[PDB]
């Protein structure tokens, strides 16, 4: 009853219930029939502040449901922007393959988000990893007709990751919780820029 | 070699025109002749325009395969309805050849991409002889009621089809074609052969119904199936796809099971909520056997029917004869029950013989078959434009 | 909230099969059965079957990624709004006795329901246009029966005003819906189905006229003044364009204009000269709502209400020919728009409850929505 | 705006790496 | 210059309408139906039969629509006054289908001169080309009185032999070696195949509408549906025949299908019996093939009038073989007539479609209709707004 009502109130993004459900003892890591945990159902509704919070309550960043799929990977099927952006800052990987083979970067594309697609792809993601079916992002966006992911995709080509490592962002505007959280999942201060600087 | 197809074609032609010299000689039911008509070209023809790469060959071997089929069905009937003496070409005549190529039809789509040219005018010279054989014994030995040709065209196409295609069965097949998938256009393209289907199936099942009351009950009759089985057939296309997505196939072809199923019943005193009923239980059908029978079909009885003409046609077809013997025991008709059923028996069983013989026939290496690699193509008989 | 949309496997299947059941039974329970010119007869309704099921189903396919939803959906609404008013116009015009007459009339009903889905088109999925389709059905109906009951005029000639309620219902129903293209190939399939409207119109201006001259007249008229406006429309695009090109869009619904604009008369018209006149007059006012309504959510229905506005407005002016009668017109018009407006705000936002599951602004008129695709992720 | 220091061409010309060599000792010798 | 296009098409409907309240006054539903499969011909048939270019489906139907409705108007206003002699007539179904049989003239002209000119130009054509058809199918069955019942001297080699000297007239150099436009696409050609079965289904209420009911009215539309059922038979096996490595051309499918209910038509409503109709089908059929071939390639290489939907193999040798084989009916004595009105009936029309087609292509050849350069032919962006996505 406890751990369901707190799923519930991570789906409709009732940050105080799941707060007072956390402090009562319900497991944070507690996920649903589907595997959805709270991490995920907050990532599909979009509900930003909620993904935070669960983030600096030591939720596994990575965990995965029945279909393989990451909050990342929730997110960006969902065309969840402010939750892409989040996660990433966190520590999301962005080259995450669900069981079928489908990356974050596939998902936004056969679903025409242009903005989960631009920011996936400033934040390394691999547009050539194929799915178990042997297809590739710009393959979807070209059978779906979606014209401005299809350019984009063909634009960007392999630049790849053109953003700050997330570490980096942190420590740029002083942000101790998302350090932490980044530091709890990659142990290494020394993370390196594209321009050798450390954070 | 190159030169069977043309010259079997003009063999058959110039046979075609022997045949009307010795046999051959010359206005209220012509709209309802012309309604039949664009079924059988437009509707069947464009119905399977669904393939990606073999949209030219659906449309174009239909043609093809239709006008043989109207010239050699007229006098495949002609000479059985005169008992080999002269006959004289009425409207009726037109819409029966009509019929027999709309049967040949149907048996197309169950090897549709896996067969040449060649090989479909042999098929629709044999098909249409066991077709119109079957149709006599229904009309004249049995006197069963077929005015929708459930039995008689559906289902016997149908069942001759898959005869056929597991005559002709290719191992290389069975799991799947990379051309043996739909594109958006083309699919787009098959609605409209779905749409005049619909639009026309009550002139289809009133064509030849005696005038009065038994056409327009015919029409009615047709409607209101074609009505029901409509929302049916787009609900469970909902119900059995992931997340309630519909289906193009299942809109392409379920929404027209009702006209299959009520053929039987198309004239009877079934009323406009039997009518409806009938249609409900077609479009059910029709979608659960594209849903589960087909891969069934083909991965395990090694049955490869590429339009699905068993949940169209065979399968509605079986269950409009049900309905048949169903309406006759609660006395819709003066048709008597024991002979719908044998009707039903001798159009599956002639269907099925036939099929086999054709399909050996067919299966001899001298009819220009494609490769397993270039099935569903158009390219191995056509030339093809180098943009979509 | 998510974009990527919420499963109908439940919703969609048992509402549909729901109001299958319902109408099954209500045909069981109150429908029943009952020549010469049976066949001629016939080929009236077919008519305006072929026109309902392929003119409005693919003229409304033009959009990129949308043709499959609005051919589909345009044969489902027929299929359900067909039934829906075969047993409407039987409860408010008396069992009901099925004939083709009333086949014919229900399908008009069902068309009128068909045009104004072309406002909605591409923003709503298959649950929403079955409300809209009973609503709509049931307004006419009503409305109908309110001017049968007013003005001492029969229930099925009150079908006449469907022009201006389809389109003043579709633009009210529009208006409701949250706010928010074209392709080759889907502009040629809007353009068959386009050409199917204008060639069999004239079945749309006398399915009602019971006398065979009354039909001869009201035909050639449409015809006419079909001929003139298509050489209007497609002269008179390139005007009002901003590249001075002719739109295929515009062409679309354009070719019907002086169809509409008889519509209501074309029994009441004695030579050809005068329908022929009324079509380049709806012609000319096509181009100037093209050119200028933008400026003042679909443009094509916007003009299509004018020209219906136009159609009756030209039927007062001969039904004079033919003061206290223009002021019952008058109220008559004014009654059917404000029904049509009413029910439309009722529509709208009975369309907008959550439970509906309505696609996302950021989806509208794509095919993905609401279809199956291959290589694609499904569920989360 | 507000965003653009989280991009690493935004980040490299802030951080002015320019502004840690020796630039130069300029002479401009007056003959030619 | 800008608004030639709208200004003379507004000038022709205020035209029109005055001619129809000076002249036109108000067996209908018996015909209606026969009457209704001739507009579907008219308006979808040739419509999306001339679709088969990748850019210029647009154009292709479009045109053929402006073309047919202004045809209608002006073609029921010029027989009309040629039946009357100049008084005001009573018009019926019979001038509903007459008036389409002449924009069906007009369009299979304009499928020789597809892709090259400009809707302005189509304007001045059908006016001027009905006049020309209206004259010469009056002469064939007024002075001559000969049996054309299907048309395939008055319609089909008019327009065919009237849209050819249009072409040579207007024929350009730049386009003798092909046109890179001049080419069609898949998705385009499976709309020409709509076009193609809407005309070969419906060709026998085209060749029976004006029959005398009865036992003619029945024979043409027997005669029509055999012909053309042998007349596919015969197109597919020799598009088999002449094409390399036996693979079916799309053009020959599209357009070669027709030839039997072309030539079919003087003999329509003749006893020629089923054989005989599909006799003439399987030549039809062949000798459309072979011209698409063969012929084609040796008028726009050598003859200098190039004819983009090859309107020729399908209307003018099928035309004339259609005459041809009403004069030899009339030898074999199953129709009445004789047999020099035939020809008589045939030289006319070909005489007449020449000299007309000459003049008109002499009118439409002033650089005053924005008629597109030879770069932008066959190209719909020259007139109509293209979508970006295909
Ligand atoms: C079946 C009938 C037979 C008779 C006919 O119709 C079809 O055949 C047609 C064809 O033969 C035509 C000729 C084709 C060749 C034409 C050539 C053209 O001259 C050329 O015009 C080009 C301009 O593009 C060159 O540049 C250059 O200017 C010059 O080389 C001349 O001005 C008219 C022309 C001679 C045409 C005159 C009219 C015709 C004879 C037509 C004639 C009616
Ligand atoms: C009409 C249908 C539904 C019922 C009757 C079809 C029967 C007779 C058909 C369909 C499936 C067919 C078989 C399918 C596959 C094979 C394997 C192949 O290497 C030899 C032929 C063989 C063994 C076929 C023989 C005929 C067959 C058994
Ligand atoms: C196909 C097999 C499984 C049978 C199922 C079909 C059933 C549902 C159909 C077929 C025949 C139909 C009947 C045919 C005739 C009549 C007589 C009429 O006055 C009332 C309806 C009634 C009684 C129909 C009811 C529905 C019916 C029984």
């Amino acid at each position: 009853d406890a751990a369901t009502s707190f799923l519930r109130a991570a789906r409709s993004g009732n940050l105080d219930k799941a707060l007072d459900h956390l402090r009562n003892g319900v497991d944070i890591n507690t996920c649903n029939q589907n595997g959805l945990n709270g991490l995920h159902l907050a990532s599909k509704e979009g509900h930003v502040k909620m993904v935070v919070e669960l983030l600096h309550k030591e939720i596994i960043l990575e965990t995965t449901t029945k279909k393989g799929n990451t909050a990342l990977h929730i997110a960006a099927l969902a065309g969840q922007d402010e939750v892409v952006r989040e996660l990433v800052n966190y520590g999301a990987n962005v080259n995450a393959q669900s069981q079928k083979g489908f990356t974050p970067l596939y998902m936004a594309a056969q679903e025409n988000h242009l903005e989960v697609v631009k920011f996936l792809l400033e934040n390394g993601a691999n547009q050539n990893v194929a799915t178990e079916d042997g297809f590739t992002p710009l393959a979807v966006a070209l059978q779906q007709g979606h014209e401005n992911v299809v350019a984009h995709l063909i634009n960007y080509g392999t630049k790849g990751k053109v953003r700050l490592p997330a570490l980096h962002i942190a420590a740029r505007n002083d942000d101790t919780r998302t350090a932490a959280v980044l530091l709890q999942n990659d142990p290494n201060p020394d993370v390196l820029s594209k321009t050798g600087f450390t954070p | 070699m190159r030169f069977t197809f043309p010259l079997m074609a003009i063999v058959l032609e110039i046979a075609m025109i022997v045949l009307f010299g010795l046999f051959v000689e010359y206005f209220e039911l012509y709209p309802l002749f012309q309604d039949v008509h664009v079924m059988i070209f437009v509707g069947f023809g464009f119905l399977m325009t669904f393939l990606k790469k073999y949209g030219f060959s659906s449309v174009g071997i239909n043609l093809l395969v239709a006008a043989l089929g109207l010239q050699w069905g007229t006098i495949v009937q002609g000479i059985l309805q005169s008992q080999g003496q002269k006959f004289n070409i009425g409207i009726k005549n037109m819409i029966n050849a009509d019929f027999s190529a709309a049967t040949v039809l149907i048996s197309f789509g169950a090897v549709l991409g896996k067969t040449s040219p060649t090989q479909m005018l042999i098929m629709t010279i044999l098909e249409i002889v066991f077709f119109a054989h079957n149709e006599y014994l229904v009309s004249e030995i049995f006197k069963a009621s077929d005015i929708g040709a459930s039995m008689t065209i559906h289902a016997f196409g149908a069942y001759f089809g898959l005869a056929v295609a597991g005559i002709l069965y290719r191992s290389g097949l069975r799991k799947g074609h990379e051309n043996e998938e739909s594109a958006y256009y083309s699919d787009l393209f098959a609605m409209i052969g779905t749409l005049f289907l619909w639009m026309f199936w009550p002139s289809f099942n009133s064509a030849i119904a005696e005038p009065g009351d038994k056409q327009c009950r015919a029409i009615v009759n047709t409607y209101f199936s074609l009505a029901a089985c409509v929302l049916t057939a787009f609900a469970f296309s909902s119900l059995v796809e992931h997340r309630g997505k519909l289906n193009m196939v299942h809109i392409q072809n379920a929404t027209l099971a009702g006209g299959v199923a009520v053929g039987t019943c198309a004239d009877m005193a079934i009323h406009p909520f039997g009518s409806m009923i009938i249609g409900s239980i077609a479009g059910m059908v029709s979608v659960l056997g594209y849903k589960f029978l087909t891969p069934l079909f083909t991965t395990k009885l090694r049955i490869h029917d590429t339009c699905g003409v068993h949940n169209l046609h065979g399968l509605p077809g079986v269950v409009g004869g049900l309905a048949g013997i169903v309406a006759v025991a609660m006395g819709a008709s003066n048709t008597s029950m024991a002979m719908q059923a044998a009707a039903l028996g001798s159009s599956i069983g002639t269907a099925v013989v036939g099929g086999l013989m054709t399909g050996l026939i067919l299966k001899l290496p001298l009819w220009g078959q494609p490769s397993d690699q270039n099935c569903y193509d158009d390219s191995v008989y056509w030339k093809v434009p180098k943009t979509r | 909230s998510s974009k990527y949309p919420r499963s109908v496997r439940r919703c969609l299947p048992l509402w549909a099969l729901t109001l299958e059941a319902a109408l099954i039974l209500l045909f069981y329970f109150f429908t029943h059965y009952d020549q010469k010119g049976l066949v001629a007869s016939y080929q009236v309704g077919q008519d305006l079957t072929v026109m309902a099921a392929l003119g409005l189903g693919f003229l409304t396919s033009n959009f990129r990624r949308h043709s499959w939803s609005s051919v589909a959906f345009n044969l489902f609404m027929l299929a359900l709004g067909v039934q829906w008013a075969i047993l409407l116009d039987g409860f408010l015009s008396q069992k009901v006795v099925i004939t083709l007459f009333s086949i014919r009339l229900a399908t008009m009903s069902a068309m009128s329901v068909l045009i104004s889905a072309g406002a909605v088109l591409g923003k709503v999925n298959l649950a929403q246009l079955v409300v809209m389709v009973l609503v709509e059905v049931t307004a006419l109906g009503t409305l109908r029966m309110v001017i049968s009951n007013i003005f001492n005029t029969d229930y099925h000639m009150n079908l006449r005003h469907f022009y201006v309620f389809a389109a003043y219902f579709g633009l009210t129903v529009a208006w409701c819906l949250p706010k928010p293209q074209r392709a080759t190939i889907p502009s040629l399939s809007a353009m068959l189905g386009a050409l199917f409207l204008w060639m069999f119109w004239p079945s749309v201006n006398s399915p009602l006229l019971r006398s065979p001259i009354q039909r001869k007249n009201a035909m050639f008229n449409t015809y006419y003044a079909l001929a003139v406006s298509v050489v209007t429309a497609i002269s008179g695009s390139s005007l009002a364009h901003p590249q001075r090109k002719i739109s295929m869009t515009y062409v679309h619904s354009a070719v019907l204009a002086g169809g509409v604009a008889v519509g209501t008369s074309c029994h009441l018209i004695p030579s050809p000269w005068l329908a022929m006149v009324l079509g380049l007059v709806a012609g000319l006012i096509s181009i100037g709502g093209a050119k200028c309504l933008p400026v003042c959510i679909s443009v094509m229905h916007s003009i299509f209400s004018l020209l219906g506005l136009l159609g009756e407005i030209t039927y007062i002016v001969l039904l004079v020919l033919h003061g206290f009668q223009v002021l019952l017109s008058i109220g008559e018009l004014s009654l059917a728009i404000v029904i049509a407006l009413t029910s439309g705000l009722l529509t709208g936002l009975l369309l907008n409850l959550k439970i509906w599951k309505a696609p996302h602004v950021a989806k509208y008129f794509d095919d993905q929505v609401f279809w199956k695709f291959p290589h694609l992720a499904v569920g989360f | 705006e507000e965003l653009q220091d989280d991009y690493e061409d935004m980040m490299e010309e802030n951080l002015e790496q320019e502004e840690y060599e020796d630039p130069d000792i300029p002479e401009s010798q007056m003959e030619e």
